[PDB]
């Protein structure tokens, strides 16, 4: 599962 | 180490040069640098330091997904396992060091509650790496480690902060991945992120059209996640 | 050096593993590894070679140039100067080894068309990427060893091999490059690379399907830089 | 200019 990507 | 000869406010420069030039170990290294001088991180460098590790762990994590996938599958000579092994010693040893920056000190100096829990986060995160790959004796302390990072972090979060800030919405999401990949607890994955959506959009409200956004992106990977949970 | 204690099949082995894992320094190592056994490279070895050090050094060059583009901007203190200082020497430093690796001693023992075309293709190719960030007293030999190098593989390839050969196309092409991006020489980069082409057009129909698919692949490359350049 | 990629 996805986790937190880095900020856009 | 290598950067205590550097200026405080230069290796963030170049923190900030690195990582346009998606040099990511050089950032971490020059974050891990900035850290060591002593001083509390800005919110601004909070975000470099976590870039910077998640870009370098993230490289290594996918490395050991396929080496562990093409183990999976001979089970040939000792080839694959050594150099999985050698990624995996290569990855607990990054852990160990944003780990050990967090205990020595950033942790303890923080005070307020978005560093506090923002740091929290990042402990329960590192701990989690270290769980996608443990095997021995301490699997079970590594698991529960990450669980009471991430649980300080919420409770935390729940006192002191709007539903809508992104780094408990954040932590959230990251809490619900470890119940569910981690902890075998699907059913609590789902009740966080769906409570935490929940709260969360109760209170868009109250917000400028610049949180808003902010707010609502992390807002889409929890229900992302959710599609995909059920 | 740190590799000397693994066996040359176990280096070549981990090499293939670590394209897989896209861990490209540790590829280059093991290859590195694998030609200081002194025995001659076969063709696919030579692939590997190659593809390690050219996402290497590439992913360097991209790093120098973004660094090097925000210093022309800035023309603040040193640190913008100072870290495209250090990316330069550190792809010096792999340009070196490459070379290193091609003159002790794999270009003196290779003897058929296809391993000497190669290798001097690629001594061309990290002379030119010397070239694109020198600036001191040697730059017109680092210009003309280069130059020197292509020009031998030219020759070689011209006598040696069919023109259709994906050796001797992107030899050509790289060639050509370096005709228009380091000899400032736009005519001659465009006259190799239409020639090229023909040349290869005439022969496509002495190819199997597969020999095909090779060929019409660089021509296209070939193509389309006439088009950016014209 | 780009040159050759690595191989397909
Ligand atoms: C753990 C965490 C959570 C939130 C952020 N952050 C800070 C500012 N923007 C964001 C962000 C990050 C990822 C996706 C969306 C947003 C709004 C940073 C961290 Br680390
Ligand atoms: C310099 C060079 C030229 C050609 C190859 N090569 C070998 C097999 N396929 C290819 C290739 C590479 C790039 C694009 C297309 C093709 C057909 C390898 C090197 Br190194």
């Amino acid at each position: 599962t996805p986790s937190l990507p880095t900020p856009p | 180490g290598a950067m205590g000869s550097m200026e405080r406010a230069s290796l963030i420069q170049k923190a900030k040069l690195a990582e346009q030039a998606e040099r990511y170990e050089d950032m971490a290294a020059f974050m891990k640098g900035a850290v060591e001088k002593g001083e509390e991180l800005s919110c601004e460098e909070r975000n470099l330091l976590s870039v910077a590790y998640k870009n370098v762990v993230g490289g290594q994590r996918a490395a050991w997904r396929v080496l562990s996938s093409i183990e999976q599958k001979s089970n040939k000579g000792p080839e694959v396992r050594e150099y999985r092994e050698k990624v995996e010693t290569e990855l607990q040893g990054v852990c160990d060091t944003v780990l050990g920056l967090l205990d020595s000190h950033l942790i303890k100096e923080a005070g307020d509650a978005e560093s506090r829990v923002f740091y929290l986060k990042m402990k329960g995160d590192y701990y989690r790496y270290l769980a996608e790959v443990a095997t021995g004796d301490d699997k079970k302390r590594i698991i529960d480690s990450a669980r009471s990072a991430y649980q300080e972090a919420m409770d935390i979060s729940k006192k002191e902060m709007p539903p809508t800030n992104p780094i408990r919405l954040g932590l959230a999401l990251n809490f619900s991945v470890f119940h569910y990949e981690i902890a075998n607890s699907p059913e609590e994955a789902i009740s966080l992120a769906k409570t935490t959506f929940d709260e969360a959009m109760a209170d868009l409200h109250t917000l400028s059209e610049d949180s808003y956004k902010d707010s609502t992106l992390i807002m889409q990977l929890l229900r992302d996640n959710l599609t995909l949970w059920t």
